[PDB]
């Protein structure tokens, strides 16, 4: 899990 | 198991002076013996996969030829043959053909941080001499699009943007920004909340989610897909259990923060000395995982607030970030401040969140 700052996809 | 880190290459150090941005001490541009110390172990310790995202601060200020260098170490230190994933956040100014090129050619998710339209991004992100920036991260949106770049939109949401969704939301929408993330405008740690002019006030936020939903709703239904990370959470959670964003499982997870020096933390939203796990250069990522203060700083997390022991939503909801939770250094965890703006949201959206979630299978 990342937090929202860092940019991903799901 | 994969390992994840969150590096600083170039500290708090920035260009811009944003109004509300508390991450730009500054410990200047990471050294080639500490990225490569780090990039190694890494290497050396993940299984699986590793993800290294790059943040700061301004990470591009670290240079191109940084970036490089990271590009090559991965190359020849990759013993194990893992998947490497690579992401850089940036407020785009900085980004040039070269930028764009080298992006596009090694694959980074790209993460640009735009606020909305030309007004309302441009009244807090504002250049060191005061002036606008926005006309500058277009340019970079416009490279990125030119040289396929993969990049979501980092919207911050102020207490401007809870009262403008339909200028934000059509803005984006104009542009083709399908990948959103919106995150919410945090007060200085420990600061009285709410007296800053942007200051995201629970009412704000209620405000905010309630109508983003609806743009979001309406477009789902005509067959328009938009992605918005924390909706996607939500739909995680009621399909899987679990969501692939920290802050939305209920409790925290060490996120490897690597500042310039070497320097380990924890979580982003705390790079403080009280919770310095240690250095890169001289632990394993195992040693500094298992350290008294990382295990401390997780464990502080599991406390439920009673409200959320009774909560409809707490299966849905978990109590949120911790940092939402943290009000006073050292005093226990307190209810979410955004507490009232999830449960009035959740009243509203969920019937359509179910209706969705469905639809995905
Ligand atoms: C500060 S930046 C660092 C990377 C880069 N400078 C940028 O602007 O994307 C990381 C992300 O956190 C956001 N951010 C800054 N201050 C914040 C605050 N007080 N609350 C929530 N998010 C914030 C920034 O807008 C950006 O989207
Ligand atoms: S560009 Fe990013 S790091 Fe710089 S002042 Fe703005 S939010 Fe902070
Ligand atoms: S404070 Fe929030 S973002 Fe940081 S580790 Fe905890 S839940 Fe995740
Ligand atoms: S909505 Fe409020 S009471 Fe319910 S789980 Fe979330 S934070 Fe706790």
């Amino acid at each position: 899990a990342v937090p929202s700052c860092i940019p991903s996809r799901a | 198991p994969p390992l994840s880190l969150l590096i600083k290459p170039a500290s708090s150090g920035c260009n811009l002076k944003c109004t509300y941005c508390f991450y730009h001490k500054s410990y200047g541009i990471m050294r080639d013996e500490v990225l490569e110390s780090m990039v190694k172990r890494v290497l050396n310790e993940a299984n699986g996969h590793c993800s290294f995202a790059f943040q700061g601060g301004e990470p591009t200020l670290a240079g191109l030829e940084f970036f490089e260098k990271l590009m090559e170490l991965q190359r020849k230190h990759n013993y194990k043959n893992l998947k490497i994933y690579n992401s850089l956040q940036t407020n785009g100014t900085l980004i040039d053909e070269s930028w764009a090129k080298f992006l596009s050619e090694n694959k980074f998710l790209v993460g640009l941080s735009m606020d909305g339209p030309k007004e309302i991004h441009n009244l807090n992100r504002k250049d060191c001499c005061g002036l606008d920036t926005f006309s500058k991260v277009e340019r970079a949106a416009e490279l990125f699009k030119k040289y396929k770049v993969e990049f979501n939109i980092l919207c911050v949401v102020t207490s401007n943007t809870a009262r403008h969704v339909n200028k934000v939301y059509k803005y984006f929408k104009e542009k083709d920004f399908k990948f959103l993330q919106f995150i919410n405008c945090l007060d200085p740690l420990y600061e009285e909340k709410g007296k800053y002019n942007y200051s995201l006030k629970p009412k704000d936020y209620t405000k905010f989610l309630k109508n983003l939903f609806d743009f979001w709703y309406e477009d789902f239904l005509n067959g328009n897909r938009v992605s918005i990370r924390y909706f996607d959470g939500l739909l995680e959670t009621i399909l899987l259990g679990k969501s692939s964003s920290c802050g939305m499982n209920g409790t925290c997870t060490c996120q490897f923060v690597v500042e310039s020096d070497g320097s380990v933390y924890p979580c982003d939203f705390y790079v403080l000395d009280k919770w310095r796990l240690g250095n890169i250069q001289d632990m394993t990522m195992k040693e500094l995982f298992e350290t008294n203060k990382n295990h401390e700083f997780i464990k502080l997390s599991f406390k439920v607030h009673e409200e959320c022991k009774k909560c409809k939503w707490f299966r849905l909801c978990k109590g949120g970030c911790r940092r939402c939770r943290d009000s006073k250094e050292d005093s226990a965890l307190e209810l979410n401040y955004y507490c009232q703006s999830y449960k009035e949201f959740f009243e509203y959206a969920f019937p359509r969140l179910i209706n969705v979630a469905n639809n995905i299978k």
